[PDB]
């Protein structure tokens, strides 16, 4: 009947989850470049920039 | 036109050539600053402002 009574593992499962989320989700990130996609930046570029 | 007046037209749904732009020695400079002379024949774009 009770439930929410193993809020241990279901804990861990959510820290690793939200761990992994924002690992993938930081990689759209611009970090000071002109975009964040390196096919667009390759074919619109002389190498040396 | 004058320089306070600079002229301004928008091009919109056309194929262009840049190269025959890019090769010919007429012009005295020629900077491009957002990308390279060369690639341009290969992007497309919409609503140009010259």
């Amino acid at each position: 009947s009770t439930a929410s009574a193993l809020g241990k593992l279901q804990n861990v499962v959510n820290q690793n989850a939200q761990a992994l989320n924002t690992l993938v989700k930081q990689l759209s990130s611009n970090f000071g470049a002109i975009s964040s996609v390196l096919n667009d930046i390759l074919s619109r570029l002389d190498p040396p920039e | 036109a004058s320089v306070y007046a600079w002229n301004r037209k928008r091009i919109s749904n056309c194929v262009a050539d840049y190269s025959v732009l890019y090769n010919s020695a007429s012009f005295s400079t020629f900077k491009c600053y957002g990308v390279s002379p060369t690639k341009l024949n290969d992007l497309c774009f919409t609503n140009v402002y010259a």
